[PDB]
DNA sequence: TGTCGTCAGGATTCCAGGCAGTTCG
DNA sequence: CGAACTGCCTGGAATCCTGACGACA
């Protein structure tokens, strides 16, 4: 139960938890010795987020015994809306409910908050045969979602060999994007067949402007599968979402 | 509003439920409550009295004439549905907390109602909603 | 508590038994002639938050006029047909419109309509103050759709001549039959009620199994094939509390399933046309193809029970019926005065006389917004129907069917109140080899007065 | 009418479209060989603007025939609200009666819409006597609108042979804007009668959402007649406003 | 006459990209 | 002699308390 975590600079942390936060309020964030994990599903069993970050990111780590803790979401919330880009954040944790979040700096900072337990349920996703597969950049990719963002929510992608197409259809507005291994958009392409897919936009629009311009994106879909969308945190850690498409045309 | 009035009522059934040692049964006011209720937001469907935004005093009549001849915006409508869609809940964790018949009917009515004036589009490969009303329901199917 | 798990009697083997082709067609099936391809694409074009039922609304609007234009074009009668924008372009001659409105006057000169529409704004000397004075005064004031022929105004499109929107009257003889089947007008049935007549409705169902007592009704039960009907079985839930001393049976799909066990014992040969009613286990807007995948179980089970819609459009061998209930009749009873609830000829005539079921709104009906409108009728219908009026009265109108149904149970505590006498016990039986009746059998006298 | 239209300045383009933008929803754009003359007129009939820009800005033109769009400023501007200055704007039309823009440079982004047929009408441009022209500066117009636009609702322009002020009244304070020799804002004029005026406020400060700061604007006007606010862009381009003089107190 | 929902609306603070001042081969 | 690396600061936008509306008993 027992665990100290201290990092210099932890913004990039504090904007994920953030939006995990705006995804969903109960959330439970499991101590293991190789670091810590957590995955949020959803409230209209629609959407799952998954995110593991190895003892490898922060500067001290000591952990005691793994176990499962509990944060509320609006208790962070209110907690984050005050760390300095260069702020030293220390998370103390003993054997009572008591969590401890410390500043060093120009004033020493020491918040208390109490402990709550979450019981959600965990189980491992099944494996799904993906058929397509691409990296691009997060900058392109958000930029895009936020000009078709205004004009519908369905936004298709296709996917063929050494090609993708991101479009925007409608009754009075059409946008559409190419994307092909020499343009300034696209990282790599792992295509195998022809695929097509919509999906909705609201909760990609917030996960893609929470996330930083610079960062990359892994996009793993196929004809009419789900959808996931992961990266890597400090080339150490991993954050993937999980959202299934429409039926609808 | 909402949240103390439901906060009050489930604590009222809470404290009821203490004192009389975990023993209750259904009550009769939710019912004439959401009776009337579904019966007044289906006239207030079925008349669609409109009202345009600027035009305060001129009442748009329910046929569309795209936008009010005296002010070219948007003209407010009384759709009803808002309250309806918060009092469904009370209604569900009732029914899941205790048991009673004569009432699944509405329930399972008033849902299909919301559901085919809607008409749940995306759904994936792993489901399994737990609801006591598609329960309640699939048991019915079954002694049919 | 009763079950209706008991009647179970064999028809009459003395009876003459006769099993000839039955070919079994229909035109209307909102299953798969309304929700096809249509429905899901409406305008699946919007903002981050926005509303559906005002594009709903205005689609439905279009479409409705859309297709009563499309029928007044193929009216080969009226021509110089323009629309409001078109007012720019005709300057001194007198123009003919078929239009929505906004308002009746009921003037000296002619009569005053005051009309909107999606287009414009149009001014009329109606001619209701010509033949058709008796019909534009019967028509709906503020939900209805006019012709109007006459002049251009001063920016307002301002017609001045006469014009009701008739049904075409001169029609073909449709090919004959060499046999009889039947339409039996029985709507209303509310099972499992507490004034339901349930010892004459079994009786009549044993007797239309095939125990008959009169010669002449041997003969015409002989070679009986179609078993056309309205519905309106059960009435639900949601309409007064004093509705749970009126359940004389604790559960409803138990009434179902009783009902569904009760009509299965009818011989095979004879094919029953059945569908819903306005008490429907479905949306109360209008319309519906039928219940649920639990409510419709026993009706899948039973195979020659054809569960058409309500409303719906049936054709068979070149007559053409429709099963619809009904509700805009109080709205145009309270409107035009010389009607009353014991004249369902006059209000259905008033219901056909427009090309379609109810177009008022504002009423006790509910009408959900679609795109798709089917209350437009092609052909000219050889059988009409109604429901919820427990009236029965026979009429012939143009050449076309008209015939009310009525009820088969005791008076209601609704009708009490509004202390009016109904129609129970009637079994109207109408063979459509022309187009026509067959007769009206009685059994009042089976049971108690009310 | 299949034209095709390739120029830069997307930015440049914006910046017009969000100054001609809050008077109209939908202005009458006349595309002819020699160019684009978009017009509008104010729906309370207040200000009367136009633009023209000849065809030699763009750097690729070809059309076949010359027509009349109604362009609507929703749309324009929710398409528009992207532009940059480091890409290429394309402006292209086929065959159906719809409108494609194109992007290409940093990405390759194409919008199609469908083109509204609304009603338009024809206006004239009167000559008016001009006797007092002024050239004034972005940081400057700002400045006098914001002081205006606190307090004051009632502006009155004096131009003498060698200066300009603004005598500004809403309900109780008296503000003087004085410009002169004094600022480098100043330094080029043509005044040749002592010139008065009375206009409003609300209008102007609608209307200046799209300048610039760094830009030099001209204003010409005389005794209590329509002011006549004009601005050139690429040499070519001109965007003038018409402003109706308010003799009303 | 008590209650409950929706909507817009303008004033507010927070975030981000452009203008400006500044230390590096 | 030019290029990143900040402040900062002002435009753009998300949030929200207040002012309208209708519904039931
Ligand atoms: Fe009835
Ligand atoms: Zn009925």
């Amino acid at each position: 139960m027992p665990f100290e975590v201290v990092f210099d600079g932890a913004k990039e942390f504090a904007d994920l938890i953030a939006t995990a936060s705006n995804l969903i309020d109960e959330a439970a964030f499991k101590f293991t010795e190789e670091g810590i994990s957590m995955r949020a599903m959803d409230p209209s069993r629609v959407v799952l987020i998954d995110l593991n970050l190895p003892e490898s990111i922060f500067s001290k780590y000591e952990v005691e015994e793994p176990e499962t803790i509990g944060i509320n979401m609006d208790q962070f919330k209110k907690i984050l809306k005050r760390g300095k880009a260069k702020d030293t954040l220390i998370l103390r944790k003993g054997d009572e409910n008591f969590l401890e979040i410390t500043f060093e700096g120009t004033a020493k900072r020491t918040f208390r908050l109490p402990l709550i337990d979450v019981e959600e349920l965990e189980l491992e996703l099944p494996e799904l045969p993906f058929t397509a597969k691409v990296v691009l950049l997060g900058e392109v990719l958000k930029e895009g979602i936020k000009d078709a963002s205004l004009v519908s929510d369905a936004i298709k992608f296709i996917a063929k060999e050494n090609e993708f197409t991101m479009k925007a259809e409608g009754e009075t507005n059409e946008v559409e994007i190419r994307l092909t291994l020499e343009d300034e958009g696209l990282l790599d392409l792992e295509v195998e067949e022809e695929t097509k897919s919509a999906y909705g936009i609201r909760y990609l629009s917030d996960m893609v402007k929470g996330i930083g311009k610079a960062d990359e994106v892994i996009l793993r879909f196929g004809n009419e599968m789900p959808l996931q969308m992961e990266y890597m945190i400090r080339d150490e850690g991993r954050l993937t979402f999980l959202l299934a498409p429409r039926v609808e045309e | 509003g909402d949240m103390e009035e439901k906060v009050a009522r489930q604590l009222a059934l809470a404290e009821r439920i203490r004192a009389v040692d975990e023993h209750h049964v259904a009550e009769t006011i939710i019912n004439s409550h959401l009776v009337p209720d579904l019966r007044g937001n289906l006239r207030s469907f079925t008349r669609q009295e409109f009202r345009c935004v600027k035009c305060n005093t001129k009442y748009r009549r329910p046929p569309l004439t795209g936008k009010c001849p005296k002010c070219g915006g948007k003209i407010v409508l009384t759709v009803s549905k808002g309250a309806i869609e918060k009092y469904l809940p009370t209604a569900k964790m009732l029914v899941t907390k205790y048991r009673v018949k004569d009432y699944t009917r509405q329930r399972i009515c008033i849902t299909e109602k919301d559901i085919k004036t809607l008409f749940e589009k995306q759904r994936t490969l792993m489901g399994f909603s737990a609801d006591i009303c598609e329960k309640m329901v699939k048991e019915r199917t079954g002694h049919s | 508590y009763s079950t209706y798990s008991d009647l179970v009697i064999a028809p009459k083997e003395g009876f003459h038994y006769r099993a000839k082709e039955i070919p079994d067609e229909w035109e209307l099936a909102f299953d798969v002639k309304n929700v096809k391809f249509e429905v899901p694409k409406v305008k699946n074009a919007q903002s981050k938050e926005g509303e559906v039922i005002i594009q709903a609304y205005s689609s439905y609007f279009k479409s409705r006029l859309k297709k009563m234009r499309r029928i007044f074009r193929e009216n080969p009668e009226i021509g110089t047909i323009v629309d409001i924008a078109k007012l720019s372009y005709v300057r001194e001659d007198d123009v003919t419109i078929i239009g929505l409105v906004n308002e009746k006057r009921e003037t000296r000169k002619g009569y005053l309509f005051e009309i909107e529409d999606a287009t414009g704004r149009i001014k009329v000397f109606i001619g209701s103050d010509k033949e058709g004075a008796n019909e534009a005064y019967s028509t709906i004031m503020p939900d209805s759709v006019v012709a109007f022929r006459g002049t251009p105004g001063k920016g307002i499109f301002f017609a001045n001549r006469v014009f009701l929107p008739d049904v075409p009257k001169f029609k073909r003889s449709k090919p004959p039959l060499e046999e009889k089947v039947y339409a039996i007008l029985l709507s209303d049935i509310h099972v499992g009620s507490n004034k339901f007549c349930e010892e004459a409705f079994i009786k009549f169902l044993e007797w239309l199994n095939g125990e008959v007592n009169s010669r002449t009704e041997e003969e015409l039960v002989s070679r009986i094939k179609y078993i056309i009907i309205g519905g309106d079985v059960v009435d639900g839930v949601g309409i007064y509390p004093g509705q749970y001393n009126e359940l004389a049976i604790p559960d409803i799909f138990d009434q179902y399933e009783a009902l569904a066990n009760l009509l299965k014992q009818v011989p095979d040969h004879i094919t029953m046309f059945i569908g819903p009613g306005n008490h429907d286990a479905a949306r109360t807007a209008l319309p519906q193809p039928g219940f649920y995948e639990e409510y419709a179980k026993p009706l899948y089970k039973l195979k020659n029970a054809v569960i058409i819609s309500n409303p719906a459009v049936i054709r068979l061998h070149g007559r053409d019926f429709l099963v619809a209930h009904g509700r805009g009749i109080e709205d145009v009873v309270d409107f035009v005065p010389n009607r009353s609830h014991h004249r369902p000829a006059e209000a259905m005539v008033e219901l056909l006389k427009l090309r379609h079921i109810a177009p008022t709104f504002g009423n006790k009906v509910p009408i959900a917004p679609d795109p798709e409108d089917t209350l437009v009728i092609e052909s000219v219908p050889d059988l009409f129907q109604a429901g919820h009026v427990h009236v029965m009265q026979y009429k012939t109108y143009n050449g076309v069917f008209v015939i009310n149904t009525g009820t088969w149970q005791a008076q209601t505590e609704f009708q009490k109140m509004v202390n009016i006498i109904p129609t129970p016990a009637r079994v109207p039986i109408i063979d459509v080899e022309t187009a026509r009746l067959r007769a009206v059998v009685r059994f009042d006298q089976f049971c108690e007065g009310v």
